[PDB]
This record gives C-alpha cells, sequence and structure tokens, in this order.
C-alpha cells in the first residue's frame, strides 16, 4: 500500500540551497529510517543520508557530509533533505526509501519516484 | 587501595571455582562482581548474596589481607570475568574463568585464498583449537596494515574457531607472498600457513 | 535499570545525554575493568574530565557530556544499590564515534581442500570497514536461506577509520556440502540501495 512521493527538485546555482521533501502515504513513517539516494543518468544508486527514528540521529555518505541535512515530521509523516553549498557535482535523480528493517539493516523495499536535482 | 584476582582461568563444569583477591586499606562492603562475555555486569556478594546465586555462593583471611570467591556446581553459563571491589570506587583488574569440559587441542589454519575491483581479501582461519587464546601475525609481522583477526567464536563442539584475513593490492597477488603465522602456546603449536590465490 | 539508546553515536563536539530509567555510572573501555566515573547522581569520581556531569532524579538519570572527546567512547553501565539489599546494574550505553557512512566490502572464501578432507566445510564471508554498525547477512544455498548453522564475529570500532568488520562462517558436513552447487552471502546495509551477493559455485 505505501507510496513515497518526492518534490523540491529543480534547477539552480552552483553554491545555492534547496530543500527536497518525501511525503509517504498509506503507512506511517515514524517506526523505520528513511533514507535518500541519489542516481546519475548512466550510474547506480549512491546512498546520500539517513535519518533513523526520532533520537536515534542521523548519518550521511563522504561526499555529502557538512553540506547536506536530513530530517523527520512524523507527524505529517514526512521527511526532508536540506542541500547546501550545492556544486554541479550533485545534478541527479533524488531518491528517498523506507527501511523496513526496525533494526537499521536497511531492507530497502519501497522506493519514491525522485527528484530531479540539477546544478549549472 | 589496589585489588589483585588470583586462582584458575580453567575450572571443569559442576566443580568448584575458587578465586582469591588480595587487597592499602582494611576491610573492618567488598564485592565480587562478573561480566559474562555479553558484557553484563552482576554484582554476586559481598564480606565486610545476590539471590540468583545465593545457594551456591565469600569468606576473608586478616592475615595476608585477602577475601576469597567459592562457587560451587559450576556450569558453562559461569564463564565470565570476575573482579573484586572495594564497594564500587576501587576495583581490580579482572580475571578470566572459562568453564568448559574441553581438553587442550591445537588448531587447524586453514587457508582462505584470494579469487577473482582492484582490492583484494584473503587470510587464515584458525579452527578447533581450545583454550582461548591464539596469536596471529602475517608474514612475520611484516604486513599490519589492512589486517583484521576476528574475535573467537565457541562452536557446538566445545572448540574455538576464528578468521584473521587482510586486504592488500590485486597486482601484489603474484609478486608478494603471504604467509600466517598462528600461535597456540597451551598446545605448543605453531604454524605458518602459505595462502595462495585460487 | 532500563539505558537509553543501547548504542550512542556521537560526533566531536556534540552534546551527549545517556537516560537511566527505573544514581551510579561507570565508564569501561574495551577488557579493562569497569571504573567509578559518576557517583551519587552528580558527583564526578577522581581524574574525571569536567564536561562530565550527572543530572536526574525519581525514576530518571542522565549521564551528559558537554563536548564528545574521542577518548569518551566507551561503555557506560548505570548502577543502584536497594536497602531487599540488591546492587543492580544497567545493561549498558555505548558511546561510539560517528562517521560518515561506509558500506561494506563483501568477499566470500570457499572451504579449503584440507578442510575437506576431514569431512567440514566451512564458507566464510567477510564484511569490511563499514559504518553504521548495523547490517545484516543471509546465507544462501542454491537461493534457499541458510538458519542455524552459522556463526559470526564483529571487530572493535578500528581505532583509525572507525568502520567495523564481520566475519561469518557457514559450516557444513562435507556430504551435504557436496549436495549443492550455488553457495552465496547477501548483505544488506543502509549505505547499500540493493543488497550485495557475493557467490561461487562448489565445482569451480
Ligand atoms: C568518599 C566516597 O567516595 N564516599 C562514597 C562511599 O561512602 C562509603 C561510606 N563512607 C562507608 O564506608 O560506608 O560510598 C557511598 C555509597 O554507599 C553505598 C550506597 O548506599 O550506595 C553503601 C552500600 O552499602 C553499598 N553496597 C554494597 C553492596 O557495597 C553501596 C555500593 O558500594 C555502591 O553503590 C557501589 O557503587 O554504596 C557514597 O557513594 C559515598 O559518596
Amino acid at each position: 500500500x505505501v507510496q513515497l512521493x518526492x518534490s523540491g527538485g529543480g534547477x539552480v546555482q552552483x553554491g545555492x540551497s534547496l530543500x527536497l521533501s518525501c511525503x509517504a502515504x498509506x503507512x506511517x513513517x515514524x517506526x523505520x529510517x528513511x533514507x535518500w539516494x541519489r542516481q546519475x543518468p548512466g550510474x547506480x544508486r549512491e546512498x546520500v543520508x539517513x535519518x533513523x527514528x526520532x533520537x536515534x540521529x542521523x548519518x550521511x555518505x563522504d561526499s555529502x557530509x557538512g553540506r547536506f541535512t536530513x530530517s523527520x515530521d512524523x507527524x505529517x509523516x514526512x521527511x526532508x533533505l536540506q542541500x547546501x553549498x550545492l556544486x554541479x557535482x550533485d545534478x541527479a535523480x533524488y531518491y528517498c526509501x523506507x527501511x523496513x528493517x526496525x533494526x537499521x539493516x536497511x531492507x530497502x523495499x519501497x522506493w519514491g519516484x525522485g527528484t530531479x536535482v540539477t546544478v549549472s | 587501595v589496589q585489588l589483585q584476582e588470583s586462582g584458575p582461568g580453567l575450572v571443569k563444569p559442576s566443580q568448584s571455582l575458587s578465586l582469591t583477591c588480595s587487597v592499602g586499606y582494611s576491610i573492618t562492603y567488598w564485592n565480587w562482581i562478573r561480566q559474562f562475555p555479553g558484557n553484563k555486569l552482576e554484582w554476586m556478594g559481598s564480606i565486610n548474596y545476590n539471590p540468583s546465586l545465593k545457594d551456591r555462593i565469600i569468606t576473608r583471611d586478616t592475615s595476608k589481607n585477602q577475601f576469597f570467591l567459592k562457587l560451587n556446581s559450576v556450569t558453562t553459563e559461569d564463564t565470565a570475568t570476575y573482579y573484586c571491589a572495594r564497594g564500587g570506587d576501587y576495583w581490580g583488574q579482572g580475571t578470566s574463568v572459562t568453564v568448559s569440559s574441553a581438553s587442550t587441542k591445537g588448531p587447524s589454519v586453514f587457508p582462505l585464498a584470494p579469487s577473482s575491483g582492484g582490492t583484494a581479501a584473503l587470510g587464515c582461519l584458525v579452527k578447533d583449537y581450545f583454550p582461548e587464546p591464539v596469536t596471529v601475525s602475517w608474514n612475520s609481522g611484516a604486513l599490519t596494515s589492512g589486517v583484521h583477526t576476528f574475535p573467537a567464536v565457541l562452536q557446538s563442539s566445545g572448540l574455538y574457531s576464528l578468521s584473521s584475513v587482510v586486504t592488500v593490492p590485486s597486482s601484489s597477488l603474484g609478486t608478494q607472498t603471504y604467509i600466517c603465522n598462528v600461535n597456540h602456546k597451551p598446545s605448543n603449536t605453531k604454524v605458518d600457513k602459505r595462502v595462495e590465490p585460487k | 535499570l532500563t539505558q537509553t539508546p543501547a548504542i550512542m553515536s556521537a560526533s566531536p563536539g556534540e552534546k551527549v545525554t545517556l537516560t537511566c530509567s527505573a544514581m551510579h555510572w561507570f565508564q569501561q573501555k574495551s577488557g579493562t575493568s569497569p571504573k567509578r566515573w559518576i557517583y551519587d547522581t552528580s558527583k564526578l569520581a577522581s581524574g574525571v574530565p569536567a564536561r562530565f556531569s550527572g543530572s536526574g532524579s525519581g525514576t530518571s538519570y542522565s549521564l551528559t557530556i558537554s563536548s564528545m572527546e574521542a577518548e569518551d567512547a566507551a561503555a557506560y553501565y548505570c548502577q543502584q544499590w536497594s536497602s531487599p539489599p540488591m546492587l543492580t546494574f544497567g545493561a549498558g550505553t555505548k558511546l561510539e564515534l560517528k562517521r560518515t557512512v561506509a558500506a561494506p566490502s563483501v568477499f566470500i572464501f570457499p572451504p579449503s581442500d584440507e578442510q575437506l578432507k576431514s569431512g567440514t566445510a566451512s564458507v566464510v564471508c567477510l564484511l569490511n570497514n563499514f559504518y553504521p554498525r548495523e547490517a545484516k547477512v543471509q546465507w544462501k544455498v542454491d537461493n534457499a536461506l541458510q538458519s542455524g548453522n552459522s556463526q559470526e564475529s564483529v571487530t572493535e570500532q578500528d581505532s583509525k577509520d572507525s568502520t567495523y568488520s564481520l566475519s561469518s562462517t557457514l559450516t557444513l558436513s562435507k556430504a551435504d556440502y557436496e549436495k549443492h552447487k550455488v553457495y552465496a552471502c547477501e548483505v544488506t546495509h543502509q549505505g547499500l540501495s540493493s543488497p550485495v551477493t557475493k557467490s561461487f559455485n562448489r565445482g569451480e
């Protein structure tokens, strides 16, 4: 039943910011980690960031550390990825996924449609 | 205040475990506290008992300023690191006690050969030995970078098994020889096992 | 005594709070004796840096670090004394150093001929240098999920790169080993978009 819809992408200049969001439907996202990954046309999906359950903190990939921030709104059943100091190397389709394993092993069974972020 | 534990590190099941603690301060609470392999701490008792163990559990001797622990009818669940302490401010170094029916046995060292990016992994499986510990080096100590020697696991046979692995450049698999040096003193066994790619 | 969280990951500089729900606090680093760290709820023991503090009352107590330091990574146990005379510890909270996400490197090793001559086959799966700690290793023999016939062990957090490593051994009889073809270990981790499978064919 679960569905994920990402939004907030678009064309941005190098060195600016973005606030991508992902809304969850047909199920609550309060008891599960939400993870952002990204993919370039001819490449594979690389991990970007992860927000575990509240008070279980967040974790990030090396390429986005210090520049990106993940957060959650359990009330609105949504996740958010803040992207600052955007470089052109961040141009990709950003997907959001739900980790089905409550023990955070990342059973990524449900994925979103993704949103295109282009930095130029 | 200094406390030191002493006694046997290997006791047979259903036999008796006796440990002595040498104490910088007079005895007129002094506790025995143990920590299981799972890192759970448990207060057993004190002399100037825990209901979970009161039926089989502490004396004292003032001539040498020592107090002693006596635990009878031990099982494999009693394998633990035992500490003596004064209240909670000064702890001893702790002694590891293994409760097992197993007999001394040297290990078999089998290769974990590298096969088909630019990083390859190889190693050695040190299997079916008793008791702890073994030591593993690589190329007589010349290779340390990328080495991971894992904690041993206790198998259902009652014998220990561990692996020691190392990651290297793939281009070095044809030019560099890799030998793991395993030492098990209780059985006086020493193995130099060569790991060749497959 | 129930300690929260079970594992705390903190970057150098964060304010950290470990809660003991129902105070004394002991610090223990791997292999060493526990040391009294914060006694009588808030009193600092000898040698304890000023960044440590204790608070709480009644049914909730807390140990607080103002600014995390690398040397603060350790297990922290809360301990209480009740006068039914009982001295009780908590399960402890591991305070580890947080780093960037690193997916494990997966390798598989078939059994050697030497071990096969003895009637046993050990297949080894290595997960090298990953973070965070949580992962899942699934053994599959000709796509059949294995259960109750494997054992794993994990290294401590590496002092250099702050990663973990895991080794899993699947053990079978030589006969049961020769009854199948494809041996695989499948790894899931939060740094992986899809599970990583490393496999081999017994005859090759
Ligand atoms: C200077 C200092 O550190 N004082 C401590 C210490 O005081 C000891 C006291 N003067 C004495 O000699 O009796 O310990 C105090 C805690 O005292 C108890 C407690 O009530 O918590 C006494 C209990 O009898 C004792 N129980 C056992 C089984 O030993 C416990 C126990 O030792 C601790 O809980 C272990 O951590 O301590 C107080 O901490 C003073 O500040």
